[PDB]
């Protein structure tokens, strides 16, 4: 009779409820990111779907409210039965929804992380490299492009670790299930960036090191040219008298330029043993004695 | 004194992996972990480089049984780096020497998969001229065995250096002439190479390993009691005469002989040879001679035909080696009546887990180092005002390794909310019913108060 309509239509709505459930369940979270966006959305729609299923609901509390009274114990039951049921289905929706979300961003985030890690190696092979000039001028150049390099990469790898940095504080704040793993990973982030950092401390310290070596033997190469121009006074009258002044204003400039290479030459002892130190006082020696040379030629004069 | 800064006087500093020196000298210790430091000294290097010193964490270096590294590898460079001067490298470390019975060992490989030990030639005078004009000062032998402090001095660079713990070894050259070597911890341990034994000069090395009666005691009892364990370095090596050990009784037929022959890393196998081997007894110690250099132990059991399992039942325990470490404990309420509780023993694990701050949880109980012994469980029980969750089922315990994370979780809940919330946390080497023998650590508490969120 009218309860076995009722019947009827309890058991439409349950049937409803647990296909929605059954395909609520499936076990399958994605591979590729998009798979589990798809999937996010798809589990979206149900749960949209089952939030418009209200109403299909409401229709069966109307038709038991009216029909509640040939034998309702059964009937109360059975329609309690299908209020409790529904509330745990829209829960477990939620639970899906979690997870789904959840197993996206474990996706995201590995690949970040992945991404930052290959980023700081191709960043630490640039700083850790060891070419230092063969020439003052080119390694003058290396200087001031590695600075630079220094700067944007030091300034442009800050933004990418607070970014990932706090995407794992969140993460964490969130309670995902893998956050053990995940604190791990920022940590192994925050030393290798800081690493870096003092990497290319070095790295600029080193260069800085050997512009001045370059400096030296810039001088030493440069300042005993001009050595020979004093052959030219064993030649060498108005214009004579002339020339004779600038020269002799020529040696005056000479002089500021062989002490401060003497003083530079200095340092270079004191950063330098062996071979190397050997071979500074060794250019420092020619170069001296070229100093000799010229300054007793010009007292004969 | 109130003089100009030089300028060209040695750098003090920190550093993470890496730094810059120049022949000026520099002292860099580490900010990282206590205790590492380098101290290169001034004119000792040729030219300004990038030095770097960092614990991996290649290939192991080879380990027999009863050894284990006493910290993490050492990686330096520039891999094939030259100083004029020998330069010096202090790591920490975490093996329990237990007093003169351990000593630790240094190796080094250029390429990162061949080890070779690590021995420097000095001079005397050279120790007091290796600080050179640093007014840095150096520690005492005792200051750094308390410290746990290893000291490298070193002349060149590898790839790679290994400290590792061991039992104390004799070694002295030996070759066909003859020769004795006897033992520093056990002087009556005692070995002697015959005239024509070796063909060849080959370096023989012998340790001794003594026994504790507490551990001993602890798995047998009575029933038996052991001498010290003699081995010889060059197992498998047959003796072209034959070498004759001393080794004293111990303390109290009645007396087995055992010997494994077993070499490398497998593990011993010990076998009993009192029927082939005669034994004299002279000043209460026993000499035999034996052709091989195996490892030797003598046993007082009175079941002798289970002599052989007892061995292995103390054995089995006695080669774990021993490491010095900190129990650290975490907790985070969930209510007043519960809360969660995590705990963990470290090494050189980081000082305070980003996790536990992340997540809130508070550091509540820490205990000074104390000996964990390689490759054994541990037990967690809490005795105090709370307890910890358990049924008619197995218990939770978490396992000791060195320089891996060594975790357990727990939920603990107050037992009574008459007085505060404070607790007794002990860790066990068996489970607590008799009565309870030495804890390995005890650790007391406070769970912090509830957070709203």
């Amino acid at each position: 009779f009218q309860v076995e309509q009722y019947y009827f239509d309890v058991a439409e709505v349950e049937a409803w409820l647990g296909e929605q459930e059954l395909l609520m369940m499936s076990e399958d979270k994605g591979k590729d990111e998009q798979s589990t966006l798809q999937l996010l959305k798809k589990h979206l729609q149900l749960e949209q779907g089952v939030e418009n299923y209200e109403e299909s609901i409401a229709q069966l509390s109307r038709q038991c409210r009216a029909l509640l009274h040939p034998d309702s114990e059964q009937i109360s039951r059975r329609q309690s039965q299908v209020d409790r049921l529904y509330v745990a289905l829209k829960e477990l929706g939620e639970e899906r929804r979690v997870s789904l979300e959840q197993q996206y961003w474990l996706y995201q985030l590995s690949r970040q992380v992945d991404e930052l890690e290959h980023w700081i190696a191709e960043k630490e092979v640039v700083a850790g490299s060891p070419e230092l000039g063969q020439d003052f001028e080119h390694v003058s150049v290396l200087q001031e492009k590695f600075s630079e390099f220094a700067s944007e990469t030091g300034t442009a790898g800050r933004e990418r670790l607070a970014a990932v940095n706090q995407m794992v504080d969140e993460l964490i704040e969130c309670g995902h299930t893998a956050a053990a793993t995940m604190a791990e990973w920022k940590d192994g982030l925050n030393e290798a960036w800081a690493e870096l950092l003092e990497l290319m401390g070095t790295r600029a310290q080193l260069l800085a090191a050997s512009r001045e070596l370059h400096k030296f033997f810039s001088d030493a190469r440069e300042l005993q040219g001009q050595i020979e121009e004093k052959r030219r006074r064993l030649p060498r009258a108005s214009s004579m008298q002339r020339t004779l002044r600038a020269f002799e204003h020529d040696l005056q400039l000479l002089v500021s330029q062989v002490r401060q290479l003497q003083e530079g030459a200095a340092q270079l002892r004191t950063v330098y043993a062996g071979e190397h130190a050997e071979a500074i006082a060794s250019r420092e020696q020619e170069v001296l004695q070229g100093w000799k040379e010229l300054l007793a030629a010009c007292e004969d004069a | 004194l109130d003089n100009v800064a030089l300028s060209s006087s040695p750098i003090h500093s920190g550093f993470l992996v890496s730094f810059m020196v120049d022949a000026r000298g520099g002292a860099m210790r580490g900010c990282r972990h206590n205790g590492l430091r380098i101290i290169i000294p001034p004119r000792k290097c040729t030219a300004p480089t990038r030095v770097t010193c960092r614990l991996v964490k290649a290939t192991m270096p080879p380990m027999v049984e009863g050894e284990g590294l006493a910290s993490r590898l050492i990686e330096v460079g520039p891999s094939g780096a030259q100083f004029l001067g020998p330069v010096i490298v202090e790591i920490p470390h975490f093996a329990a020497l237990r007093g003169k019975e351990r000593e630790l060992v240094v190796l080094r490989s250029e390429n990162g998969d061949s080890w070779k030990e690590h021995f420097c030639d000095y001079t005397e005078d050279e120790l007091n001229e290796i600080l050179n004009g640093m007014d840095e000062v150096l520690d005492s032998p005792e200051d750094l065995e308390k410290k746990r402090i290893c000291r490298i001095i070193t002349r060149d660079f590898p790839q790679y250096f290994a400290v590792v713990s061991r039992i104390k070894q004799d070694s002295n050259l030996i070759g066909p002439e003859g020769g004795v070597l006897s033992s520093t911890v056990v002087p009556q341990v005692q070995a002697v190479f015959p005239e024509g034994a070796l063909t060849k000069r080959i370096r023989v090395g012998l340790q001794a390993q003594p026994m504790h009666s507490e551990l001993v005691k602890k798995i047998l009892g009575n029933k038996a009691t052991f001498s010290p364990i003699v081995t010889l370095e060059p197992r498998r090596r047959k003796f072209h005469k034959p070498i004759t050990m001393t080794i004293p009784v111990p303390k109290a037929p009645t007396l087995r002989l055992l010997c494994s022959i077993t070499g490398g890393t497998t593990p011993a196998q010990w076998e009993d040879i009192t029927g082939t081997t005669p034994l004299t007894f002279v000043n209460e110690c026993v000499s035999f001679t034996t052709n091989v250099s195996a490892r030797f132990w003598l046993i007082d059991c009175r079941q002798i035909q289970e002599s052989v399992t007892f061995a292995s039942q103390v054995y089995r325990e006695i080669i774990c080696v021993p490491y010095m470490a900190k129990f650290v404990v975490f907790a985070k309420s969930h209510d007043p009546i519960e809360a969660r509780l995590r705990c963990f023993c470290m090494t050189d694990d980081k000082v305070d887990k980003t996790l536990e701050q992340q997540e809130n949880f508070a550091e509540v109980a820490r205990s000074r180092d104390v000996e964990v012994l390689e490759g054994k469980p541990i037990y967690v029980d809490c005795f105090g005002n709370l307890v910890p969750l358990t049924k008619s089922g197995q218990h939770h315990i978490f396992s000791f390794f060195a320089f891996k994370e060594n975790r357990l979780p727990l939920f603990v809940k107050v037992r009574d909310t008459t007085q505060e919330p404070c607790g007794r946390l002990s860790f066990m080497k068996e489970p607590k019913r008799g009565l309870v023998h030495q804890a390995i650590c005890n650790l007391n508490i406070t769970l912090p108060i509830y957070t709203k969120e």
